[PDB]
Parts: structure tokens; sequence; C-alpha cells
């Protein structure tokens, strides 16, 4: 039951009505308009029944105006309104109500020509409503027929027609047969001026009564009026000019054609006149209302070709108006005839007049006719046509205001055609934006007239106009707006709690809500809601794909692309797979977007190391899509996905062929980084990004394949392209910004990794610093985290333990902003960093669940954790990490097994050597141990060195020589000497490789980095050729390496006696360790260094501060002396003779050997009791020689001898000869060996080697070896490797020393900074003298030298000497010295010239190595800072002993002897005196 | 006793590897800065061509609108 309300004031109702019609229209809720109109229709009839005809009438007009583009301001406008989708469900009944009103107001007489016009064209104005109310309408006709004072016949004819047409019972009135005659009475057939219509009416009447007792036309019209129509017709430009028609109404259907044809010729046979007739003719055609036929249509088509052709022939505005009128009456014909093609031609002619006449009036008329057609055609599939048309109109408009005016005819809500899809309105608005709005060039918000809220939201959402009043709009409209704008101003609390009851957008609420949250997240650089909304979209939108049964919005298309991309950038790879699969599932709707699902599914498989599925993906994609026809966006998409290394199989070749030849041959524009084809900037950016990604992965492939150089070059192209990509004027798009973030961080990771592999601390520091800097200002959490995770690993490798702590804290903080459950690759990285390896390999099972079998990811993590896996289940790619791990695992196992046998445990704590024994030709079993060791020897030999980073090459080398050493002390081995040889050059490789890489990478032409290869193999030959050459040089020298064993902690000595053709090596176990000595020393050095800085010395003013600084340095000096003492007396117990420069007399040696063995025979329990002398283990000669090298006169002679005994006993022990110390006669060993040694010394010849080369490893460089008591009197230079020594010696034909002439072209630099004025005082004298009587010599003093002058100094001097801080880095770059090939012998006599900055497991560097690489053959510097009086004492002495004077000769000293004889002049014998060191060859002045 | 002394520890001329160009402050802003994924970016007037080939009673009034 419903109540009824009396209505006292109708204006209240109207208000409610207009209020509702407005809202419904604005929120696209079209179906509620119907239900509202229904109420409104009831209001109108209730007015009619209560005789409020005046009110009812204007209510009709109100109803119509509120629901149509067209407007009415009389009932006549209602009556002749066309049907459209907007009104066709009521229009029929509205017109009947209007006719009712005209009837009850008794206004039939005044409405008469309109009511006739209406019913004349009833087919168009009325008889379209399929549910037309017959009885009502036809009853309305009879009643009009009744009351009308004219044209009763016309009504009669129509009424009979309807009753037949609708099969109505005549009995709604006496006889029906009589009715016709009554109509026929003279007064009924009286029509007045409206006779014009009669033809139309009768024709419609005829139709239903043809073949019956039809009221014929001759009953109405006399034969006279009908004959002389045709009679005149074919005997004559014959029309009633004053009435815009033909002289005759009811023109014969056939006689039409002769008139029709006549005029056609008349056209062919001034323009003003013709049109006038043309208007007359076609106005009568409408009037008569003949059914269309070819004859009419031929003439039409012709008449409209005539008009069009003569537009320019019009000048007067009289002809202009005539033209508009003719075009108007013709357009009406097209609507009477349903001729859309034909109407569109009339729009064309109007448009052309608008151009030729230069008239906004014609253009406005053109626009509206276009719109009319649209409303009438009602095909929302057509509207692209209109928008493109309106583009041409707008373009043609005469001014800015006029263009905006035309625009509004198109940007109009009735253009929606009651379409209730988001897809259509987005499609319409975006196209109106691209093709039309942008031509308006407006910079302030225009609230376009007669358009919806939704239309305004999508249109201005896409605009860059500043202050849009969006807050006027419903929340959901503002949400679309924000998402479009990248600006988010909606309060969170409010977005959940407001709601509009009636809104089209309520149909899309979930979608709009998740698009908003996605874009909100991205805007704030977070992922807070990423997982929530990806799941929402999959299960409550995407899943209801076929429920919703609707075309997909571009709004949703763009959303999905942005979602896949943000999932991928945050490594939400699980969600990515599920989303992508689901999309490729709902293909019925998402087919256009499936290229994105396919690409992003591929990248997700790869990120989860699901190589299996990735490859299925690869080869399907490749075949299933052709590139020659793919648009550039899809081709970019296809190509980008195929880039990943794991998509190949370490096949740099295939990769290079594909991206370097195949792909450019088929899609060149993929490689148009100069944009010559001028693509849209957005695609051009995407092209550059493609090429960036290609070069980034190409770096990875090259470097995984031992191509360090070209990998470095690739990386640098990638970075240069990125720099050029940022300079492009573009307002970078979110998708491309993220792409570039991923790419740019990658190339830093890659470059740093490449430089870690070759051990270059220098470049790593540079890059890590650049990367760190960038991170800081960034805000994307996944990028910030990943970079901090990387830098942290880097700080671990370089052992910068403070930054290591700081960046672990930062990395852990950064992780908070990540979705731990969604990003498994970030989680495992976090778990690893924090030592939770258990939680790690097991969160990998909770993430893959039952999919664990198709990902290499948990096995990859096994490899990172040191495990080696089953070869059959390891990817070919990660096979080298696998074997490397196996080696180390194999080592820990064998070493730990052996070590629980006291025999091997003791052996590892013993000085060991090789060769120590001459070959023939039981907690742990001896055969088992020889087996496991030979296994280790061969596994080490199997691996490919080019796959190793330098620090691993180092450990593999030491592991290789330790295994050989254990083996040889335990058994006799196959190819004994050759194994020692290959091992000697193996241990030299990691000394050489960093230096060569340094040199090569530095002489790289910089053109290579902007155009869009050594290796361990050739280097292996050079390293072993060096050693072969040295050996054969027959030089009477020692070459002794000093190295440290990372694995064991052992000191490592080797010796190379070219003249003796002998190679020996020994392992010293080590009271302090090598790492403790390194600590104690660094502490001393960094403290003395400190005491040296001008900051400190400057603050020393009083007598007291003076004495403190001196107490401290004398104290630092004693600490260092003590440390070196400890080292002497610990590290070389029993083997200081390995360093001895003495050569044994061969004749004497052999008699000593006889005695030596006799002594062992009579005093060792084994030789006394077991076997015979032919089975005794014989010791190598060089071991025996060590005894002869002892000095019985030394105070600690017996300790040294005792230690030699131990060594020899050990050799016999490990080879199987037991000798209980319990029963060795040590008393007799002691007495008899000392006796024979005294006899030898007392009679020996004094022949010694000439010089000692110390090959000093970077780890051992800091120690002042040359100041050990058994080294301090020797002629020594240092060298960094065998390869450097042998090339230096090859450079000077193996002639020691290096004769260097001093008679001219000598360079000097003195106090280049005026901070050493006493030094200047001391040397001012001699230096300025040498520039005098010694040509082409240069001196720079108290004057900063400029880079080019000392570069020429270096490469153009017989001698270079420099006094001041360091080695002149502050005046010339490392780079240019390194480019040189020949440098002068340099005296770098300054603070810390030979010092080196150390970086954990990477190679250090310093001025010293750079000179060597510049081709300097002798460079002399200090290992730490030195103080001026003492060092200048040393320098003065150095010059004098070497002969550096102005009177150039005699028997001067070599740089070597000259240095060791000059140390003593320093007051602080260690802090200052131990500081100088020489690298290269010894020189003497001549 | 009079002290000894050391040259000022100056700065080594900066090392810059492999023709590296640093990323400018501008470049960094372009990397930090969110722009909507939805933003998009995209002469003589020529004439258009022509194609070729007492009435109803109170109850009757209410029936009509219903």
């Amino acid at each position: 039951n419903n109540i009824d309300l009396a209505i006292e004031d109708i204006t209240t109702v109207d208000h409610s009505l207009n209020s509702i019609y407005s809202l419904l229209k604005s929120h696209h809720m079209w179906g509620h308009i119907n239900s509202t109109v229904k109420q409104h229709l009831m209001i109108i009839v209730k007015l009619i029944n209560n005789n409020a005809l005046g009110l009812a009438s204007s209510e009709i007009i109100f109803l119509f105006n509120e629901t149509n583009l067209f407007q009415a301001h009389s009932l006549k406008n209602i009556l002749l309104a066309d049907f459209s989708t907007w009104n066709d469900y009521y229009l029929s009944n509205l017109k009947i109500l209007a006719l009712q009103i005209i009837l009850k107001r008794k206004l039939v007489d005044e409405y008469l020509p309109h009511i006739l016009e209406l019913f004349s064209h009833d087919k168009r104005y009325l008889l379209k409503d399929p549910n037309l109310k017959a009885h009502a309408l036809t009853k309305i006709v009879l009643s009009f027929f009744s009351v009308t004072t004219s044209c009763k016949v016309l009504f009669g004819l129509k009424f009979l027609q309807y009753i037949k047409q609708f099969k109505l019972p005549f009995k709604k009135f006496i006889t029906v047969e009589c009715f016709s005659k009554n109509l026929l009475h003279k007064n009924y057939l009286e029509m007045g001026p409206n006779k014009i219509y009669l033809n139309s009416f009768y024709l419609s009447y005829s139709m239903l009564y043809d073949g019956l007792d039809k009221i014929m036309l001759l009953d109405i019209l006399s034969y006279e009026e009908t004959t002389e129509v045709q009679r005149a017709i074919k005997s004559k430009e014959y029309c009633n000019m004053s009435e815009n028609r033909l002289l005759w109404s009811c023109i014969s259907v056939d006689d039409l054609n002769v008139i029709l044809e006549n005029a056609t010729n008349f056209l062919q046979n001034h323009i003003s006149a013709t049109l006038k007739c043309l208007v007359c003719l076609w106005s009568t055609i409408r009037l008569e209302g003949l059914p269309k036929n070819k004859d009419i249509l031929r003439q039409f088509d012709c008449t409209v070709i005539y008009i069009n052709s003569n537009i320019k022939s019009i000048n007067d505005e009289s002809a202009a108006a005539l033209l508009s009128e003719l075009l108007g009456v013709l357009s009406e014909i097209c609507i009477d005839y349903k001729e859309p093609k034909r109407l569109s031609n009339i729009i064309s002619v109007l448009f052309n007049a608008s151009v030729l006449f230069k008239s906004h009036s014609f253009l406005l008329k053109t626009a509206n006719l276009e719109i009319s057609n649209v409303l009438i055609s009602n095909d929302s599939k057509t509207s692209h046509r209109t928008i493109l048309k309106f583009e041409k109109f707008i373009s043609s408009a005469q001014s800015a205001q006029k263009k905006i005016e035309i625009f509004s005819c198109l940007f109009n809500v009735y253009c929606m055609l009651r379409n209730d899809t988001l897809s259509f309105v987005f499609d319409f608005c975006q196209n109106a934006f691209i093709h039309c709005f942008t031509r308006l060039k407006i910079t302030k918000f225009i609230e376009f007239s007669n358009s919806s809220e939704i239309m305004l939201s999508v249109l201005y959402g896409n605009s860059s106009i500043e202050n849009i009043p969006s807050e006027n709009w419903s929340q959901l409209s503002r949400m679309i707006f924000c998402s479009l704008r990248g600006i988010f101003d909606l309060d969170p609390l409010e977005l959940n709690n407001t709601f509009d009851k009636l809104h089209l957008l309520n149909k899309y609420e979930l979608l709009i809500r998740i698009v908003y949250l996605l874009n909100l997240d991205m805007s704030k650089h977070l992922t807070t809601n990423l997982s929530k909304i990806t799941k929402l979209y999959i299960n409550k939108w995407l899943q209801k794909s076929d429920e919703k049964a609707e075309r997909i919005s571009s709004f949703e298309m763009d959303f999905v692309k942005m979602l896949l991309c943000y999932l991928n950038f945050n490594n939400f790879d699980k969600l990515s797979i599920e989303l992508s699969l689901c999309i490729k599932s709902k293909e019925k709707y998402y087919s256009s977007i499936v290229p994105y699902a396919d690409n992003y599914l591929l990248e997700a498989y790869l990120s989860l190391y699901m190589i299996d599925d990735a490859l299925m993906m690869k080869n399907q994609l490749q075949k299933t899509m052709n590139l020659s026809t793919a648009k550039i966006e899809q081709a970019l998409l296809h190509a980008s996905s195929l880039i990943n290394v794991h998509l190949w199989d370490s096949d740099l070749t295939a990769f290079q062929i594909y991206f370097g030849k195949t792909l450019p041959a088929m899609k060149p524009e993929l490689f148009d980084i100069n944009n010559d084809h001028n693509l849209p900037m957005s695609l051009y950016i995407k092209v550059i990004l493609l090429n960036i990604k290609i070069f980034n992965e190409s770096a990875k492939l090259n470097i995984k394949a031992g191509n360090v150089i070209s990998a470095v070059i690739d990386c640098r192209k990638a970075q240069n392209l990125a720099l050029s990509l940022l300079k492009k004027k573009n307002k970078l798009s979110q998708g491309s910004r993220l792409a570039l973030l991923k790419s740019l961080s990658f190339s830093f990771f890659q470059l740093i990794k490449i430089h870690i592999r070759i051990g270059s601390a220098r470049d790593c520091e540079f890059y890590s610093k650049e990367l760190s800097r960038i991170i800081s200002d960034l805000e994307e959490p996944i990028i910030v985290y990943r970079c901090l995770h990387f830098l942290h690993r880097y700080y671990m490798i370089t052992e910068q333990t403070c930054l290591q702590n700081i960046t672990l804290g930062k990395a852990n903080k950064a992780f908070d902003y990540l979705d731990a459950e969604a990003d498994i690759t970030s989680l495992t990285m976090f778990l690893y960093d924090n030592k939770e390896f258990v939680k790690l390999e097991q969160s990998l099972v909770l993430y893959f669940g039952d999919q664990l079998e198709k990902t290499f990811l948990p096995n990859l993590w096994k490899l990172h954790l040191g495990k080696d896996i089953d070869d059959s289940i390891c990817l070919s790619e990660y096979m080298p990490k696998n074997v490397i791990n196996r080696v180390h695992n194999m080592w820990q196992k064998v070493m730990s097994q052996l070590e629980e046998d006291p025999f091997f445990k003791g052996m590892f704590e013993s000085t060991l050597g090789i060769p120590s024994s001459l070959p023939v030709i039981q907690k742990f079993d001896r055969i088992a141990a020889i087996s496991k060791l030979k296994q280790m020897k061969e596994l080490l030999e199997s691996l490919k060195l080019d796959t190793l980073d330098n620090h691993e090459l180092s450990k593999i080398s030491s592991l290789s020589s330790l295994t050989l050493t254990i083996l040889s002390n335990i058994t006799s081995i196959h190819n004994a000497e050759s194994s020692l040889i290959t091992n000697f050059s193996l241990t030299d490789l990691p000394r050489h490789m960093p230096l060569l890489f340094d040199k090569v990478l530095n002489n790289i032409d910089n053109k290579n980095y902007r155009e869009f290869n050594i290796s361990t193999i050739t280097e292996s030959i050079r390293v072993s050729a060096a050693q072969k050459d040295l050996m054969e040089s027959n030089l009477n020298i020692n070459v002794i390496t000093i190295d440290f064993c990372p694995i064991t902690g052992n000191l490592l000595l080797s010796k190379l006696e070219p003249r003796r053709k002998r190679r020996t090596h020994l392992r010293l176990p080590l009271h302090l360790s090598f790492p403790e000595a390194t600590k104690k020393l660094l502490s001393i050095i960094n403290e003395s260094n400190q005491t040296t800085s001008v900051e400190v010395t400057n603050k020393i003013k009083t007598r007291e501060e003076r004495k403190s600084w001196w107490t401290t340095r004398y104290d630092l000096d004693k600490r260092m002396q003590q440390l070196l003492n400890n080292i002497e007396n610990s590290w070389f117990n029993g083997v200081q003779g390995f360093f001895s420069p003495e050569v044994v007399d061969n004749s004497l040696f052999e008699k000593f050997k006889d005695k030596f063995y006799e002594i062992l025979h009579q005093n060792l329990p084994s030789r006394k009791l077991y076997g015979n002398p032919a089975m005794f283990i014989k010791v190598e000669d060089w071991v025996i020689e060590l005894f002869l090298k002892l000095n019985p006169q030394e105070i600690d002679f017996l300790s040294k001898m005792e230690d030699l005994i131990y060594f020899v006993l050990d050799i016999l022990l490990f080879h199987g000869e037991e000798n209980a110390y319990d029963e060795i006669d040590f008393s007799m060993l002691h007495v008899q060996l000392e006796e024979q040694i005294k006899k030898y010394r007392a009679t020996m010849t004094t022949n010694s080697i000439f010089h000692t080369f110390l090959v000093v490893s970077s780890s051992c460089h800091l120690f002042p070896w040359e100041c050990l008591s058994f080294l301090k009197d020797l002629s020594i230079t240092r060298v960094p490797s065998y390869v450097c020594l042998n090339k230096l010696l090859s450079r000077f034909h193996y002639q020691l020393p290096l004769q260097v002439t001093i008679e001219d072209n000598i360079s000097m630099i003195l106090n280049p900074n005026g901070d050493l004025s006493r030094t200047e005082s001391k040397f001012k004298g001699m230096f300025q003298k040498i520039i005098d009587a010694k040509p082409s010599s240069q001196l720079v003093m108290n004057e900063k030298p400029e880079e080019e002058t000392l570069l020429k100094m270096l490469q153009n001097s017989n001698l270079f000497v420099y006094i001041g801080h360091g080695g002149g880095e502050q005046y010339v770059r490392s780079k240019e010295i390194k480019k040189c090939t020949k440098i002068a012998p340099s005296f770098l006599l300054g603070c810390s010239s030979a010092a080196m900055k150390y970086y954990g497991k990477l190679e250090p560097t310093g001025t010293i190595y750079t000179y060597l690489l510049g081709g300097c053959p002798m460079v002399l510097g200090n290992l730490w800072d030195v103080t001026d009086k003492d060092i200048d004492k040393f320098s003065e002495e150095l010059f004098e002993k070497m002969g550096f004077r102005c009177n150039t000769n005699g028997n001067s000293l070599s740089v070597s002897y000259a240095v060791s004889k000059s140390r003593g002049v320093c007051h602080l014998r260690y802090l200052n005196g131990a500081a100088p060191v020489i690298y290269g060859l010894p020189i003497k002045f001549v | 006793m009079d002290i000894e002394i050391a040259p000022q520890r100056q700065e080594p001329l900066p090392y810059v590897p492999e023709g590296y160009s640093p990323f400018q402050q501008d470049d960094i802003e372009k990397l930090k800065t969110f722009n909507s994924p939805y933003k998009l970016d995209l002469d003589k007037v020529d004439l258009l061509p022509l194609e070729q080939i007492e009435g109803l009673d109170p109850e009757e009034l209410e029936d009509l609108v219903t």
C-alpha cells in the first residue's frame, strides 16, 4: 500500500524533478531516468484530468528538455521531435499527451499545419515506437477529425489507414462504408492552403486499401486539376517562387521523373537563381512524401554534387542563405529516407561552405548536423568517426573561442547514447582529448557545458591543467581523477566511508579502488598494499571476467600493465606468475594485454630461477610471433624479455649473434638510439632502455666467460646510454623510471663485481662511492635495500669492518619496507646477511611448496653457502662455482681426517720442503692418504683458471703447492720436477694478473666506451716462459719469493738459482702469527705516521711537548725493532740459510756429504739397526748445504744447527724412517757436525751470488724484510713477480747492474710545496750545480710542478729524483704514468712514496706499482712517513756512496749496496732507517 | 731537543676510471620522481570529399503513461 500526497505547489515537484534528472545524468545512471520519466508522465496526466492544461503543457516541455539534447519551447517542438535512444521509450506517449492537450485547449485550428506535418510524416515522428498505443493514437485522430474546421478529409484518410494498419475494430464509431462518402462531401474535402499535404495522406491511405474499395484520388480531385498538372508539366524553372515549392501539389509519380530530369539538365545549362528553384523542387518532394526511388536518389546525389561544385561560385550573402536553406531541406530528406551515407554528404557540403565562406555559422550548423546523425544513427561503435570529424571542424574554426565552441558540441553527455560501460566513456573521453581537446590550447579549467561528472573527470584527469575543482565530484570520480593525474589528495578515512547510492561508477568500485591504491603506493614509493590489491584483482575482478561480460577499459588495461611492472620491479614473482597465468586464462577479454602477461611471466620464471619454464616460454614466443609486422611496442616487449643470461647456456656467441646481427636485421628501429625515425619520445626512451639492458647482460656473459676487458666496456656503454637517456627532455614515465632504476643499479653491481674479480680495490672504491652517493637521494625501497645488501658484501670483501657494520644496520632497516613474504629473493638475501641459513633454505621451501622441483634457486643458495651439489642437478652455468666449492669441501675433509693422526698433525706443524728427498728413480693408513692427496692434486688440476677471481686463483695456487709439498714428503711422485715448475708459475699467476689488468684497463681508448681482450690462457704461457727464461739466464743470483698462505697461515719461501739450475721451496708454520705481526706493525706504522703530520708537529711549542714527541718516536722505534727481532727469532728457526748469498765449493761439499752421511749412519737408531745403507733415505743436496752455511762463530749457532737437525730428521720421518729422539745420540751429532762445519768454513773458498731479487707478494710488502739481520747486508731489490723481473731483465739483455749514465739529462724536484725548508737548504747546493755543468737537466724548486713537465721529466731523463710528500701524485695522475712505456730510474725520497693502502681480499696499490707499470726499471721509495732531518741524512749518504755528484766514476756503489750501507746514518734506525725500499733492477752510476 | 718535520699531506689528483661521467643532481631528481603511468603524449584546411552508391478519457490517459 502506498500513500498519496496532495500537491499544493508544483514548483516543489519541479525542483525535485530537475534535481533528480541532473544527478542521474551526471552519474551516467540512465535507467533511473526511465523510472523518473514514468512518474513525470503520471504528473502530466493528473494535471490533464484536473484541467490544468496550461501547467500540463509546460510540464511536457520540461520533461522533454530535461532528457534530450534538443530543446523545446512549444508543443510543436515536442510533436516533431525525432526518436533517439534518449527518448524512444516515452516519445510516442508524450506526443499523444501533447495532442490531448491541443485538443482540450481547443487549439486545433492554430496547430493545424503542424498536426498535419506530424501525421504526414507519421512514419518518422510516430510509427517507430514498437509498442505504440494504437487505440489511443487512432482515437486521437478521429477526435481531431471531428473538431477540425478544415482538412477533415486528411484526418479521415489517416484514421481509416490506421484502423486497417493496426487491425482496429471500426465499431469505435454507424457504418464504415458510409464514412468515406461523408469525407468526400465538398465541405469535408475542403483543405485550404494545406492541400499540399493531401498527396502524402492519400498515399499512406492507398497502401492499406489498394485492392479494395479504395477512396480513389479522383473522388477528391477533379480530372481538371489532375490532368493539367501533367499537361503543363511536359510543356515548359516552373515553380511557385513565392511559396518555395512547385506550382502543383499531387504531382504524378511518373511526371516527377520528367521534372526531375528537366532540372538536372537545367543545372548543367546565375547560381543564386538556380538554388532558389532547387529549394522549391525539393521542398515539394518532402511535402508530397513519396517513397524513395532511384530516380529521386539519382537527382539528389546529382543536386548535391552541383551545390558542392559551385560553393566558391557564391559571393553574395543572399546566395549564402539560399545555400543553407537548400542544404537544410535536403538533410531532412535524408532523415525521412534513412540515408546515413547520403546525410553525411550534406554535412560535408555544409563544412566546405564553412571553409570557403569563412563562416562560423556554417561550421556550427555542420557540427550540429553531425551530432544529429550521431543521435539518430545510435551506433556507439561509430563514434571514433565523429571524434576524428570534429577534429577537422575544430581545426577549421576561425578563432580560439570558436574552436572551444565547436568542441562543446562534441563534448556533450547525450553523445554517450545511454551507454553504461566504463570502457566506452574512457574510450570516448581519451580520444576527444588526444584529437580535439589538445587543439584548444587552454590553460585554465573550463567546466564544459552539458557534460557529466564522469566525462569531466576522465578528460581533465588526462590534462596537465593546474587547478581543477575535482572536489566538486563524487569520491569515485575523484579517484579516477587522482589515478589519472598521479596526485592523491583524498583522505584515507573518508574514502572508505562516503558512498553515492546512484552512480555508474559504483559498478566499477573495486577496480577503481585498487587502481587508486596501486598508484597511491607508487606515488609514496611503497608496496604496502601491493599484495592485498593484486589478490583482490585476481579473485574479485579478473575472476569474474565472464560474469561481467563486458569489454575491458583502457583504464583497466593500463592498470594491469602498471601492476605487472610494479610486481616485477619489487620481485613479487609468485603473484606475478599467478596474475600472468590468470590473464592468459581470461584471454576472451584480455587478449590485447596477453603480450604483457607473456613477457612478465618469463621474467618471473627467470627471477625465481625456474629455468625449465623460462625456456618453454622462450622458444614458444620466438616462433609464435613475427617481428617484421609487430608494432614497435610489442617488438620492444618481445626483445626485452629475451635478454636474460640464463636464457642461454653461457653462449656469448649465440647471444651476440642474436642481438648483434639477427635482431637488428629484422627490427632496426629497436636499435635507433639516435631516434632518426623520430618515434614518440615515450617509445624512444624505451628503445634506449632496451639497448641499455642488452649491454648490461652482455657484460654478465662476457665476464662469466673470462672476458674482463670487453665486459668492462659493455658496462660503460650501458652507463653512458643511461646518462644520455636522462638528458632527454622527457618527463620520465613511471614504468621507464623503474626500468632505468633496475638497469642503473645493475650496471654498478656489475662493474664492481668485475673489478672484484680482478682484485682492483682502486676502481671498486670509486664505483662503490658513486653508487653509495646515488642511493642516498633515492627512495625506492627495493633499490635502496638491494644496493645496501651489495655494498655490505663489498665492505666484507675489502674488510672495511666499520662501514660493514653501518651498512648491515642500514640494510636491515631498509628491509622493513619490503614485503618479506612476497619477495623471496630479497628475503633469502636478508636471511643470509644475518646468518640465518637454517631459516633461509627453509623459507625457500615454504615459498615454492610443491613447485620446489622446477627452481634452481634453493640449489643456487647451496652454492652460495659453500656446498657443492650433484653435478647432474647443477646448471651448466653454475658448474664452476660448484667445482670450486667441491675443491674446498674436499680439502676441509681430507685435511681434517689426516689431522687426527698424530703423524700428519705433526707434519702440518713442521717446516716442510720440496724437493727434500731423492726418489728411487696407523690412525690414518699411508696408502689411503697418498690416494686422497693424489685425488686432490688432480681435482685441482682439472679446473679452468679463467673462471677464477684473483683471490680464488691465489687460494687454489696455495692449495696446489701445499698438496704437492705434503705428497712429496710422503711418497715419490710421477713427474716430480715438472710439477714443481708448473707450480712455481701457478703461484706467480695471481701476482701477475692484477698488474696486467691494471695496465691494460688503463691504456683503453676512451672512444670504446661510447660506440654503440687478454685472458689467463695467453697469460699462462707468459708466466711459465718467464720462469724458463730466468732459469736459462745463467745469472748468478738468488730469486726468493716471500708469500703468505691464507689457508694455513704458513710463511712461504721459494728460491730460484739460475746458475745452479735449482728450484726449492719451503713452508714455515710460525711467538706470533703473520696476521698478528701485521697488526702490531700497522699499529706502530699508523702511530709514527701520526707523529709525522703537520697537524701534530705544528702544535708542538714548549720544551716539554718537544721531549714527549721524542719519547714517543724513540718508543715507536724500539717497538718496531722488537717486532722484527721476534720475527727473525721465530719465523726462520733453522732456515735463515735459505737466504744466504754463499755458494758452497763443490769439491769441499762432496767430502762434507760423505762425512754428513757417515755421521747420520752411526748416530741415528734407524740407520744403526735396520736395512742397509742402500735402502737409506737420501736427502737433497741443498738441505745438506744448509749445514755448511752455518757460522760456528755466531752466538746462537747451536740453536740454528739443532733446528737444521729437526728439519732433516723430519724429512726422514715423513718418508718412513723413524728415529726416537730418545735414542738419537745428539751429543755426537753436535760434536761431529760442528767439527766438519768448522773444517769447511776454515778452508772454504768465498764465492757468493751477485744479487738477490725478492719477489714480494702484496700481502708481504709492508714488512721491512731487508732489515732482518740476515738480509740487512745483502744487495737486494724487490720485484712484484717473475714476469716483471724477466721482462725488466729482457729489456736490458740480462746485464746486472743497470749502467745508467749521469752525465746529462737528469731531472729533479725539490720541496715542491715549500713545506720542507731545511731540506731545501741542504740540497739547494748540489742540485742547482748539476743543472749547470750537465746538459738538458731540469730542476723544480719551492715550486708546484705542473703535470706535463714531470710527465716529460719521467720519460725523458736518465735519472729522476724527487723530494717532497709521496711520489708526486698531487702533480700527476696515476693514469698517465701508467700510459708510459719507459720511465727514468726514480728516487722517490718522500713520506710514504712506497706505502700501500690495503683493502682486505682485494689487491692494494700505491705509487710504487704505478711506476713499474710505466716501465720504470728501478724505483726507490719509503714504506711509511719519515721525518726530515734523518731522511735527508740518509739521502745525502745515498747520493755520495752511489757517486751522485757533479764531477762524474770510479768504484761507486750500486743503488742496492748504497742503500743498505746508508741506513745506519739515521738516528731512528727503524722508524726512519727501515723505511726506504727498492723495486726493479739494481743500478750503478757510470 | 729540536723536533723533526714532515711535508704536508696533500691530495692525490683524483682517480676517474674508464671515462666515467657522474650522474648529475638533475639526473638524480629524474630518478626519484614519480609521474603518472597514465599520462600520454601525442596546417592547411582541406575540403571534404563526396561519397557514392473530447479525446481520450481519464482512464485511457493513465493507461497510456503506464
